[PDB]
């Protein structure tokens, strides 16, 4: 239930595909209900969800990259601001490490 | 049918002439948009673009 | 890429759009007015001497 | 009447052309420089250009 993310600036324009955490679990128990997701700022500073996916499955106990697949392109341009957010909201209650 | 030809002729240069000056135009105005716009600096870098 | 051919720069523009721009580093003597592009054409901006 | 319009054509026409061959030349120049001149990495991220 705890979600953390940080700001990433956009150099160059280009159409993004897949976005990448360093992250792992603490305990070898099964664990769902972990998502990667993406957020626009927009003029206002409001965040708008442009895109997510489940990230659960292919999860490692040792410290790994975790890189997914938007279900859907999302143009970006230089000068925006995008939020790449993992949210955690799992079930058996197994925390995740960032 | 001489004079029709070169009517002809002269609509199809004209085309051409108008084809060719929209062209310089917009080529022109891509190359300056692109030199104005490209790469910026990331957000850890600075705050402003 | 310590040396090498510095190639000859070449710029040019049209100036055939809304604004002037920031290619254009702009001083003027009137204080507020600079060089405004009109018509496709650059020319004086305001009524000031 | 019809040789001096003939005149004035032929005028007008050698006059799009050089004017067409000098944007051609200018608009490949600028390019080529455009892309031999860009981007230059900073002074912390290395001590050359």
């Amino acid at each position: 239930g705890y979600a953390i993310g940080g700001y990433i600036g956009i150099s160059d324009t280009t159409i993004v595909d897949t976005i990448a955490m360093k992250m792992y679990k603490e305990t070898s128990s099964a664990i769902n209900n972990v998502y990667l997701e993406v957020f626009r700022e927009d003029s206002t500073g409001a965040l708008t969800s442009v895109g997510s996916v489940d990230v659960s499955g292919q999860l490692t106990t040792a410290s790994d990259y975790v890189e997914a697949t938007l279900p859907a392109g999302v143009i970006v341009n230089a000068g925006e601001r995008y939020v790449v957010r993992m949210r955690n909201a799992t079930t058996v209650g197994n925390r995740v490490g960032v | 049918s001489a004079i029709s030809n070169v009517i002809d002729w002269f609509n199809s240069l004209l085309n051409f002439q108008d084809t060719t000056t929209s062209n310089q135009i917009n080529q022109q105005n891509f190359q300056i948009a692109t030199l104005a716009s490209g790469i910026k600096k990331q957000q850890w870098e600075c705050r402003y673009s | 890429a310590k040396n090498l051919a510095t190639t000859d720069q070449s710029f040019s523009d049209d100036f055939n759009r809304s604004a002037m721009g920031g290619l254009w580093f702009l001083k003027s003597d009137t204080g507020t007015n600079q060089v405004g592009v009109s018509g496709g054409r650059a020319a004086f901006s305001g009524l000031t001497d």
